[PDB]
């Protein structure tokens, strides 16, 4: 046993998705509330949601700086004021390398174009909470080569579905003369074991 | 929207789906393939978070599956960019900013203190040596 | 020091070396220049008070050079709860006879505010600890100041990260862990009482005494750190008192 009152924060999550990252935790204060504090491996802590009563602390700000270090965050319990149970009590979080772990967001398909019996279907590219003065980085800035988009592509008379890759946002795919074709495209990151892909875009078709 | 007359009408995923929004059978019907009409519904059938407009302060909402992600103008952070960055101006937020010492004042504007040796600058933040061996410098790198 | 680097000449000129009848005895850290803050324990077997020596402005105990100053300890105050043989409270102010003249190798250490050192300085990874104590575990002890580079570790998370030891000193709310526990560097006997001083913004503090240990730099362990922000008000407070005939002095904590 130690002081009085409050308890830990247990269960904290990293919730990422194109470097938007928040850090969420349980439970929902009594009589207590929260402050976070981040840091690399090596560097100093630095605080953030101070006193705050939510339960999730956005940390994006803090690891844009650097997506490919590694992060910590701790989240602070205190007795809100007078409760001053009779070094703070705290949790920390899971290790979080923002580069290998953050969520590859849902693609959209730009555009696709007919030529003659070839097609080229462009994927947007995603904007990314990284920010290059002023404007915010898309997905292919940040991770170049390391990342792929794949598309899905059917007839209708086909029974199956076939799939390209693209080391761009292009893909430019050869297809039958006349046929209307459906696509859907998925961000992938190759090199990755586990969530190494998007959720696949909203579908388009010619018609 | 199926009505009688308009079911006359060959089937067209951009007029049943995209036009009339669809049920899961008429788009599988277009489709004919389980798995193609599920890829199709995924999305589809997902709805558009951002329809509640939940970025605050000028951010901008973009869509995922059952979330979204909000890009915050500079000055602000947050989940939905609640948090005002020019709010935070206290001592346990990086010292205040201040360079020594930080005294927080509720109602009002926290402000910057010096150790005995130092003075404090016309920034309002900075800390000056007023003798010639102020407490915590090295001379031999000054 | 264990697995530190020579501190060049002048860049620890905060560094104390205190000596009785002439012998090593301790560091210490000089805080302006008639006070200086070292550890509690140094003193437990002190015989001599009027034998008290301070050393500002040393490099080379092996030689000495123009920028060496000594001066006589007058007085030596710990806290009344400090217990001899134990390793809480692990503090001592000592009052210099004469002042020392600053120079460009005899400066003070700032002395922090208790807020600004919790809130601020707390944490900041790295802090420096330095010391002529031995440079390995149980083996002979540095000519030349040491210093070495330690990241310092809320209690919670040092308890957590050390092998347990059936007896052993409680870690208290006056002490913080700081160093590794790969058995690499830390610091060690005959460093005790020296800084554990912390850079901010241009500025070096003192926010720990070198204090105590599992020995030196073993695996599973970390070195353990009077806690200074737990004594500024009663540092200060005495920093203004009038001095008594004998040296030692045991005044109430808080
Ligand atoms: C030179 C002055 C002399 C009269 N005083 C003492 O010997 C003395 C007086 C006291 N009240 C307490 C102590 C004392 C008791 N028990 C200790 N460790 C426990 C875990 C076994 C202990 O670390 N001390 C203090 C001490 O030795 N200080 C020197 C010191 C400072 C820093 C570190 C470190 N960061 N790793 C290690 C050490 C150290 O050498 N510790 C040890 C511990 C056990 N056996 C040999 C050496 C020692
Ligand atoms: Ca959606
Ligand atoms: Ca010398
Ligand atoms: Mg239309």
């Amino acid at each position: 046993s130690g002081t009085t009152n409050t308890v830990a924060a247990y269960n904290l999550t990293w919730k990422s998705t194109n470097f938007k990252t928040i850090l969420e935790w349980e439970p929902k204060p009594v009589n207590q509330v929260y402050t976070v504090q981040i840091s690399t491996k090596s560097g100093d802590w630095k605080s953030k949601c101070f006193y705050t009563t939510d339960t999730e602390c956005d940390l994006t700000d803090e690891i844009v700086k650097d997506v490919k270090q590694t992060y910590l965050a701790r989240v602070f319990s205190y007795p809100a004021g007078n409760v001053e149970s009779t070094e703070p009590l705290y949790e920390n979080s899971p290790e979080f390398t923002p580069y290998l772990e953050t969520n590859l967001g849902q693609p959209t398909i730009q555009s696709f174009e007919q030529v003659g019996t070839k097609v080229n279907v462009t994927v947007e590219d995603e904007r990314t909470l990284v920010r290059r003065n002023n404007t915010f980085l898309s997905l292919r800035d940040v991770f170049g080569k390391d990342l792929i988009y794949t598309l899905y592509y059917w007839k209708s008379s086909s029974s199956g579905k076939k799939t390209a890759k693209t080391n761009t946002n292009e893909f430019l795919i050869d297809v039958d003369k006349g046929e209307n074709y459906c696509f859907s495209v998925q961000a992938v990151i190759p090199s990755r074991t586990v969530n190494r892909k998007s959720t696949d875009s909203p579908v388009e078709c010619m018609g | 929207a199926n009505a009688f007359l308009e079911e006359l009408r060959p089937g067209s995923l951009e007029r049943e789906c995209k036009e009339e929004q669809c049920s899961f059978e008429e788009a599988r019907e277009i489709f004919k393939d389980a798995e193609r009409t599920k890829l199709f519904w995924i999305s589809y059938s997902d709805g558009d978070q951002c329809a509640s407009s939940p970025c605050q302060n000028g951010g901008s909402c973009k869509d995922q599956l059952q979330s979204y992600i909000c890009f915050c103008l500079p000055a602000f952070e947050g989940r939905n960019c609640e948090t005002h960055k020019d709010d935070q101006l206290i001592c346990v937020n990086e010292n205040g900013g201040c360079e020594q010492y930080c005294s927080d004042h509720t109602g009002t504007k926290r402000s910057c203190r010096c150790h005995e040796g130092y003075s404090l600058l016309a920034d309002g933040v900075s800390c000056t040596p007023t003798v010639e061996y102020p407490c915590g410098k090295i001379p031999i790198l000054e | 020091i264990v697995g530190g680097k020579v501190c060049p000449k002048g860049e620890c000129p905060w560094q104390v070396l205190l000596l009785v009848n002439g012998a090593q005895l301790c560091g210490g850290t000089l805080i302006n220049t008639i006070w200086v803050v070292s550890a509690a324990h140094c003193f437990d077997k002190i015989k001599n008070w009027r034998n008290l020596i301070a050393v500002l402005g040393e490099h080379d105990l092996s030689e000495h050079d123009g920028d060496e100053q000594s001066r006589r300890v007058a007085q030596v105050i710990i806290p009344s709860t400090y217990v001899p043989g134990t390793t809480n409270h692990d503090i001592a102010l000592l009052r210099l006879h004469q002042p020392v003249v600053l120079t460009d190798h005899v400066v003070p250490l700032c002395l922090p505010e208790r807020t600004f050192s919790e809130r601020t300085l707390a944490f900041v990874r790295f802090s420096l600890v330095s010391g002529w104590g031995q440079l390995l575990d149980r083996g002979a002890t540095a000519l030349e100041l040491m210093v070495l580079n330690v990241p310092r570790l809320m209690t919670q998370d040092c308890l957590q990260q050390s092998r347990k030891v059936g007896d052993s000193p409680n870690i208290t709310e006056y002490m913080f862990c700081a160093g590794y526990s790969d058995g690499s560097k830390d610091s060690c006997k005959g460093d005790s009482g020296g800084p554990h001083a912390t850079h901010y913004r241009g500025t070096w503090y003192l926010t720990g005494i070198v204090s105590w240990g599992q020995g030196c730099a073993t695996v599973g362990h970390f070195g353990v750190y009077t806690r200074v922000s737990q004594y500024i008000e009663w540092l200060q407070k005495l920093m203004r008192s009038e001095p008594r005939p004998g040296v030692l002095l045991r005044a109430p904590f808080p």
